[PDB]
C-alpha cells in the first residue's frame, strides 16, 4: 500500500 | 466538505483535491480520522491496538493474549473490531495467519455493517466511491484477490455478512488501490488503514504535501507553497528511484503513468544512476546490463530476507555492492539500496558500529536524490542520531537529531509528540 519506503 | 479545499475533476487523473486558499510550507491542510485500521502483528505489545500509542506497560487482553491496550477504555473501544480476531486467534492457534490486507478488509466490512451512513472520514470521498481498476485486472491479480477472498471466508465468517464474490473483488481492488500503510518516525511499518479523504489526493513525484500520522489520525501538511486553484499532490511511493522504476511501480500497483515535471524532464535520473569516471568509460550496454542486474538483486534480496541468515544477507549486500562498484558510483541509488538493506541487517544483529558505518555513506546521497522535505531523509538522520547517541557521541548525535527535527517540524508539525520525544532524547543526554 501507499508508503514512502 | 473541508475548509479551504474542494473535490474536483482533474483532467486525465479522475477525481482530485484542489486548494481554495493559500497554504504555506508546514501548514496543516486537513486531518482525517481512520475509517478502518489494523495494527501490524509484529508491533503488538509495543503499540495500543485502539489508538496506536507507543508505550511500556500495555495491558494484555485476557482472552487471546495477543492484543495490548493503554487501559480498559482502549480495550472496550476496540472490542467491536478486535472481536473479529480474538476468539479466532485462539481457535485457529498457530494456523491463524491472514494477510494484513484481509484483516483490514474484514474491519471495513464490519464498519460498513455498524455504520453504513457517511462518516467524518468521508467528507469529500466515500469508501463506496473508491476507484478499483477492476477492468484493468490481469490473471495474476485476480488470482491474488481470490486467495484473499478465500482467506477472508476462512478466518472471518463468524461475525461478517459477505456480499457476492464480485463485490468482494471490487472491495479488495479498492483496498489495494486506496489503502495506506502507517509508519512511525523511523518509517517502520506499524499497520494499515483507510483514509478516504486522504485517498482523494492524486500522485506526483514532486508532491506539494506530505501525509503523517498522529496515532490513527492522518495529517496532511504542505512541503511546497500551494496557491488557490492548484491541485494537491502527495507521493504514493519511494521517490529515490529513477523515473522508469517509479513508473513501473505506479503502473503495477496503481494502474497509471505519472506525467509530473520529474517524470517528463527526468532531471534527477542522471545523478541517480551515476556512473564512475573511469579512464576507459563504461559502454552503454554495460550500463544497461548492470541496471538490469541491480533490479534483479533488489528482487532476489527481497525474497532472501524471508529465509536466509543475517550473514548471508550481508554477503549478498557486500558482493553485489562489489560487483556494481566497478560501474556504479557510491552515490548511485542501487548502491544506496544495498547499503540501506545492509544497514538494516547490521541493526538487527545489534551491530551498531556497522550500521552507523553504512548510514554515514547513505545520508548525503539521500539528501541529494530526495525532495527538499522528505520523511526518508528525516528518518535516516533520526536513525543516525540515535546510533550516535547510543554509542555516546553526543555532538554528532545532537547534530543529526536536530536535522531530523528540522524536517519533521515541517512535515509533522512543530507540536508533534515525535518531536517532543526527540527533544527529550537530546536533553536527557
Ligand atoms: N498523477 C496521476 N496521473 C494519472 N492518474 C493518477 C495520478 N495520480 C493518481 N491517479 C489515479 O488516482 C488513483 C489513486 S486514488 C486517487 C483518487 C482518484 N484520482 C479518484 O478519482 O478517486 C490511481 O488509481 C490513479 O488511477
Ligand atoms: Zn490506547
Ligand atoms: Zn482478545
Ligand atoms: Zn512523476
Amino acid at each position: 500500500l501507499l508508503s514512502k519506503r | 466538505g473541508l475548509g479551504g479545499l474542494e473535490r474536483f475533476c482533474s483532467p486525465g487523473k479522475g477525481r482530485g483535491l484542489r486548494a481554495l486558499q493559500p497554504f504555506q510550507v508546514g501548514d496543516l491542510l486537513f486531518s482525517c480520522p481512520a475509517y478502518a485500521y489494523v495494527l501490524t502483528v509484529n508491533e503488538r505489545g509495543n503499540h495500543c491496538e485502539y489508538c496506536f500509542t507507543r508505550k511500556e506497560g500495555l495491558s494484555k487482553c485476557g482472552r487471546c493474549k495477543q492484543a495490548f491496550y493503554c487501559n480498559v477504555e482502549c480495550q472496550k473501544e476496540d472490542w467491536p473490531m478486535h472481536k473479529l480476531e480474538c476468539s479466532p486467534m485462539v481457535v485457529f492457534g498457530e494456523n491463524w495467519n491472514p494477510s494484513e490486507t484481509v484483516r483490514l478488509t474484514a474491519r471495513i466490512l464490519a464498519k460498513q455493517k455498524i455504520h453504513p451512513e457517511r462518516t467524518p472520514s468521508e467528507k469529500l470521498l466515500a469508501v463506496k466511491e473508491f476507484e478499483s481498476h477492476l477492468d484493468k485486472l490481469d490473471n495474476e491479480k485476480k488470482d491474488l484477490i481470490q486467495s484473499d477472498i478465500a482467506a477472508l471466508h476462512h478466518f472471518y465468517s463468524k461475525h461478517l455478512e459477505f456480499p457476492d464474490n464480485d463485490s468482494l473483488v471490487v472491495l479488495f481492488a479498492q483496498v489495494n488501490c486506496n489503502g495506506f500503510t502507517i509508519e512511525d518516525e523511523e518509517l517502520s511499518h506499524l499497520g494499515s488503514a483507510i483514509f478516504p479523504d486522504v485517498a482523494l489526493m492524486n500522485h506526483s513525484c514532486c508532491p506539494n504535501v506530505i501525509v503523517t500520522y498522529k496515532g490513527t489520525l492522518a495529517e496532511v501538511r504542505a512541503v511546497q507553497e500551494i496557491k488557490p486553484g492548484e491541485e494537491v499532490f502527495t507521493s504514493y511511493i519511494d521517490l529515490l528511484y529513477p523515473t522508469e522504476d517509479r513508473n513501473d511501480r505506479l503502473r503495477d500497483s496503481y494502474f497509471f503513468t505519472c506525467e509530473c515535471q520529474e517524470c517528463t524532464t527526468k532531471d534527477k535520473d542522471k545523478a541517480k544512476v551515476e556512473i564512475r569516471k573511469l579512464s576507459d568509460p563504461p559502454k552503454a550496454e554495460a550500463i544497461r546490463d548492470m541496471v538490469r542486474y541491480a533490479r534483479n538483486v533488489i528482487e532476489e534480496f527481497r525474497r532472501a530476507k524471508h529465509y536466509k541468515s543475517p550473514s548471508e544477507l550481508l554477503e549478498i549486500c557486500e558482493l553485489s555492492q562489489e560487483k556494481m562498484s566497478s560501474v556504479f558510483e557510491d552515490s548511485n541509488v542501487y548502491m544506496l539500496h544495498m547499503m540501506y538493506q545492509a544497514m538494516g541487517v547490521c541493526l538487527y544483529m545489534q551491530d551498531w558500529e556497522g550500521a552507523l558505518q553504512y548510514g554515514q555513506k547513505i545520508i548525503k546521497p539521500y539528501s541529494k536524490h530526495y525532495p527538499l522535505y522528505s520523511l526518508n531523509v528525516a528518518s535516516m538522520w533520526l536513525k543516525l542520531g540515535r546510533l550516535y547517541m547510543g554509542l555516546e557521541h553526543k555532538a554528532a548525535g545532537e547534530k543529526a537529531l536536530k536535522k531530523a527535527i528540522a524536517i519533521m517540524e515541517v512535515a509533522h508539525g512543530k507540536d508533534h509528540p515525535y518531536i517532543s520525544e526527540i527533544k527529550q532524547e537530546i536533553e536527557s543526554h
